[PDB]
């Protein structure tokens, strides 16, 4: 029948207990707000993996006088460094990249030449792949001085510490926010409690007058869904100030060092459903079977 | 009485040359003025996309220079060291190559800025060239015709009336005194600018040209934007160009000289200086 | 037609004293039924058998509808509109008014709006605070504070309404009021399961009178006092 | 002093609710060991930090045109100033620094801008190591528009802007941690309320038995000490488990580059007392003035 | 002076009837006292008011062996060893016997546990808890789950052992021994004072019978009956 009769007994819940309902905001908060940051550098260091270069890579580039011709492999000066560095074992394969694809991607590499930076002014690459990148020093440095080669360039061999403490930040926000999600799973369970303690009066009318058993639960039920969305409205309003206050002055110039991409505010937006679909039945299928168990 | 109306109608055809003169002159004065600053903003815009070229590839030069690797911010010097003494050094460098990569975008940008300008100035100034080039065409348009439609009164004057009017039906501004001497006989050349052909206000170099001086020979020009004169102060400056507008300005030599032709030829006879009706007629330079 | 139970069985931790053990006792719809005992003899496991609160161990609870014995918990809160219980606290919620408490069955069922308001006065005119029906219960005296627990029972019609310790801390004088309302319920034609815990009314009705010590059944003649 | 009767209660009061008691202890272990974490970063920024002032060197620039025109400082305008540093009381020693390699260090030290980089972009410049690095403030005064200066670099702040992204993190910890210490400060309100509520047949009779009024909460405080404190115990055993689990690789990368004061598990335990204290003092005041309102 | 209150009232907020005039009361020392007053106005606030549960609004309550109407930081159990006092409901403790139920409100007032097994097991073989005494509270019937109760008051050995309701829903068979038990602590002087709901139990010994009627003192006989 008509919802008019509980909107207006919850606001006796919203008087009733209202030091125990705000702890429940707050370590709601929390637990979905850790576990939003946690999911936004995992969305962060997938962003920014586009950037650098994988675990089989090592930049190689090629001087002006070659790179001004041969669009193609089809000179006999494409062939003849590409066989030197198929007499050793130590790569696997080069890749086939040239003048044409290099501006295209110009704005992925840097989205900082949105402009029209000008093109034949990027350096053909060539670049190889190789399964043991530990002992290619040696391999960059026969890349050194060569009559051929310009420069090579490599993002490992401490180079790639940017993702191993991204990694470790994402693990530690997960763990923390998990901890955090399994005291929050009690405080369900005590929250129910409360409600059925301090609200027991009218209980036993309902039980022995002859309402529904799904109509008792629901006066709780629907408790724990405005505990749990303003749980996660207030952790999601958190992300902004926390990202507003004092991470504007140190996260951005990360951009102007061309590290890690834009996140705003809007990518936020896309996981602000996931955080309500795991927060609203997270707090729902634990406040579901204490009243079963109990009431 | 047939024998004035014919050279009357043709005195304006005789006067509009050189009115028309004056307006082709500061026309083709106009426009190599205009001609001479659109060359100039053509030769400002070659010199900014000078600039702008050698600042292109300047900046496509360090575009290229940070796709090798090359990190000036400073935060990524701590992703790259591998001790602390080097890693002072790097950003040592990266400080003050940020601030060589700051002033590159600023000059950059600063000649991108002045190259549009220079772009719109030298569009504008074109379009003031076309334009004044235009109003030149536009000024010859009309020249064109009425120096063809000066002829026309040529076979009514020089040609029509001479067969008759025989025998029997025919102070020191001047320094000239009597304007009369190799003046009268000449019953006109061509009704125009000719030196020595003595058309109507066509004897102002024997008199009025004793001091430089360089008048443009309009008698239209003087007559509206010139110092006014006044006969009545003792003061020979009045002309019998009143009740005719834009008409002949000539100077009195002396006192009643009237040299000139009626229809083709005629004598200087003392009549009073009748000519002076209507103000505004004649002015002094 | 019968409504009884019999060969009821009930042990939480111990037996000792299974609650009851056999029960043939004829209740008929109409008769003043007392339950005069002493403390241990589980008279509240006696109202929650009726209630089917309370699961017996053997035999069958059947009050007049279907046999309660294996009922599951879907049809369970249907035959407990047709039930209605009194206790000693008054069952009075605070924040509510002295309307509110009696109108309260009405918006848990979900019947027709028109038939909310259309029998609220209707069963006040029957129990005795016909008005003062708008001040709050907290400051209403605890004489008719039982008649609003009463009088809330009355929103379905309760084909047995079954007392649970109506008296005994109420004065003697006010006991009056309370034991003659039910009288009066009871000529609507609805019985009623007395279960007071004295000897005054008792010795005053000459109604049904069933004893019970300790599922013992002490004197049952259904009549005297 | 009767503390054996006091010693059995407490069993039976977790008991009679252990769900909310492990709700608290997780509560009360992530809100102190957080804070606690946030300290840890405070103690390793400015540990780290110290690893730099034997080492930083503060560096002013000169003008062009006693630079332009001579290599090594031999024209008069310099011959003031190249013994006008020698002339102060923080000053270990002067090198002056050729214009010539002031441009190709750079490129010895990374093959890279070596054509785009200017000629005349690097001025010549000094060397001056001060016993107070971090109190720089006796140049920001003196070195003013001498002649034969550009400008002064005022020794350097980029090891500081260098070293504030990790502040950024220890004062988001610290706005974490108070926030989540308001709710755990309400669950301790809240303990009580259903502690009371749960064993209420013997704090409702000692009220009308004579027990004076001191040891009416004791019991009810000494298992939110003793909650408190397994909290704090626990919590950094879990900060152990997060440092050695999920930063351990993020610090051992930079155990190689000696450039992290590296935190141990003496650093953890360094603030240990103070942290415990915290705790205790946190669980204390507020689980007494939660009585005075309620018993 | 001995054991003397009056002029006490308490006027609570939202009650246009508090049920506490100014009455002049007066009790004598090991005399009983019922107080058999109305249902629901006056009954227990009354009956509080002797162990100051509730501050009164106006009056000066006393014992005879302080003041009572004004207290200190320090003082508000030393009036309450001396009160003995037992609800209607049994309020047992569910996780001790029997025999450890007496003993729980004797640490709770700093009494040595050498002291304990000399007094307590001295007391509820007095009261009907004889033979074995560990019956868990639990399983007992309540019939001798009140006198337990009754004797958790007598340890301090109290002069006043105040009681509401103390058979408060109990059939006469097992509530005409209470007055049996009740006599026994009666005699040894102490003012019992006894507030019930229940006519023909004290009208039989005729003893000291007291009744308000809305918040007035109506009947003060010394050995009168309920009417
Ligand atoms: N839910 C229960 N759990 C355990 N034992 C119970 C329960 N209900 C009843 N009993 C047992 O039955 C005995 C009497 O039951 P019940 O509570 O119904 O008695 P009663 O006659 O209504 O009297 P009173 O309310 O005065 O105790 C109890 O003393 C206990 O031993
Ligand atoms: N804690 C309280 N705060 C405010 N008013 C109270 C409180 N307790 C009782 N009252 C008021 O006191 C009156 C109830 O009577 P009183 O407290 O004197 O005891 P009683 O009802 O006669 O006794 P018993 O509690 O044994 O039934 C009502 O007016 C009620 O509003």
């Amino acid at each position: 029948m008509r919802f008019g009769f509980l909107l207006n007994e919850v606001l006796t819940g919203f008087r009733r207990n209202v030091t125990m309902t705000i702890a429940m905001i707050l370590t709601t908060a929390i637990s979905v707000g850790l576990f939003g940051g946690g999911m936004l550098v995992v969305r962060l260091a997938d962003s920014s993996r586009a950037i650098y270069l994988d675990r089989v890579e090592s930049q190689v580039f090629l001087t002006e006088d070659v790179s001004a011709n041969d669009s193609s492999c089809d000179t006999t000066a494409c062939k003849a460094l590409r066989e030197k560095i198929e007499t050793r074992s130590d790569v696997k394969a080069v890749r086939f990249l040239n003048r044409q694809q290099a501006y295209d991607d110009a704005i992925r590499k840097f989205p900082q030449f949105k402009d029209v930076a000008g093109k034949d002014s990027f350096p053909a690459s060539f670049i190889v792949k190789l399964e043991n990148p530990e002992q290619h020093k040696d391999f960059d440095t026969a890349m050194k001085g060569q009559p051929g080669v310009l420069d090579v360039l490599n993002q490992k061999e401490l180079i790639d510490r940017l993702f191993a403490v991204l990694d470790g930040l994402s693990n530690a926000a997960f763990a923390v926010a998990l901890v955090q999600a399994i005291g929050a799973i009690l405080l369900i369970a005590n929250m129910v409690q409360v409600a059925a303690y301090t609200r027991r009066t009218e209980i036993g009318i309902m039980r022995l007058v002859g309402a529904s058993r799904w109509y008792t639960q629901l006066p709780f039920l629907v408790e724990a869904m405005l505990a749990a969305t303003m749980g996660v409205g207030i952790a999601v309003a958190g992300l902004m100030v926390v990202r507003a206050l004092f991470l504007e002055n140190a996260l951005n110039q990360f951009y102007q060092a061309n590290l890690i991409a834009k996140v705003d505010y809007a990518d936020i937006l896309f996981i602000t459903p996931w955080l309500l679909l795991l927060g609203v039945a997270m707090s729902g299928l634990t406040a579901y079977l204490t009243l079963r168990l109990y009431v | 009485a047939k024998l004035n109306e014919l050279s009357r109608q043709a005195e304006q055809t005789t006067e509009a040359l050189h009115s028309a003169q004056l307006d082709l002159n500061e026309k083709l004065a106009a426009q190599r003025a205009a001609d001479q600053k659109l060359a100039d903003n053509r030769t400002a815009l070659d010199a900014a996309r000078a600039r702008l070229a050698t600042f292109q590839t300047a900046v496509n030069k360090v575009a290229a220079a940070t796709y090798m690797g090359g990190r000036t911010h400073g935060m990524d010097a701590i992703l790259t060291a591998e001790s602390p003494q080097l890693l002072i050094d790097r950003l040592s460098v990266q400080r003050v190559m940020a601030h060589q990569m700051s002033t590159q975008m600023a000059r950059f940008k600063a000649a991108g800025e002045q190259a549009v300008k220079a772009e719109q100035a030298a569009a504008k100034s074109a379009a003031d060239a076309r334009s004044a080039a235009e109003q030149a065409a536009a000024v010859r348009a009309n020249l064109q015709h009425k120096q063809s439609q000066l002829q026309v009164q040529i076979a009514v004057v020089k040609s029509q009336y001479v067969a008759l009017t025989p025998e029997e039906r025919t102070g020191d501004r001047t320094a000239v005194v009597q304007a009369a001497l190799t003046q009268v006989g000449a019953p006109y050349a061509w009704g125009g600018a000719a030196p020595g052909g003595f058309d109507c206000s066509g004897l102002v170099m024997w008199a009025f040209q004793q001091a430089g001086i360089a008048l443009p020979h309009s008698s239209q020009a003087l007559a509206h934007g010139g110092q006014p004169v006044a006969l009545s102060d003792l003061q020979p400056g009045d002309v019998l160009t009143f009740y005719s507008d834009a008409s002949h300005a000539g100077i009195y030599i002396g006192d009643g000289l009237m040299v000139h032709s009626s229809t083709y030829g005629v004598p200087v006879r003392v009549v009073p200086m009748d000519s002076s009706g209507p103000i505004y007629d004649a002015r002094r330079y | 037609m019968m409504i009884t139970l019999d060969h009821v069985t009930k042990q939480y931790k111990s037996s000792a004293r299974p609650a009851l053990d056999d029960i043939n006792v004829k209740i008929d719809k109409g008769e003043f039924v007392f339950l005069i005992g002493p403390s241990g003899s589980g008279k509240s496991t006696f109202m929650r058998l009726l209630l089917a609160a309370e699961t017996p161990t053997s035999g069958d609870v059947r009050v007049s509808k279907f046999h309660v014995n294996k009922l599951r918990g879907r049809h369970v809160p249907k035959l407990r509109q047709v039930i209605g219980c009194v206790f000693q606290d008054f069952r009075l919620l605070q924040q509510k008014t002295v309307y509110d408490n009696v109108a309260f069955a009405l918006e848990v069922i979900g019947k027709r709006t028109d038939a909310i308001n259309r029998v609220v006065p209707e069963v006040l005119e029957t129990v005795g605070l016909s008005g003062k029906a708008n001040r709050l219960p907290d400051e209403l005296s605890g004489g008719e504070q039982q008649r609003v627990a009463i009088a809330r029972a009355f929103v379905n019609r309760p084909l047995v309404l079954l007392a649970d310790q109506p008296t005994g801390n109420l004065d003697p004088e006010t006991s009056r009021d309370i034991m003659d309302l039910l009288e009066r319920i009871n000529r609507t034609g609805t019985t009623v399961l007395m279960a007071t815990h004295d000897h005054h009314i008792v010795d005053s009705m000459r109604q049904r009178v069933v004893e019970l010590s300790l599922g013992r059944l002490v004197r049952d003649e259904q009549r005297g006092v």
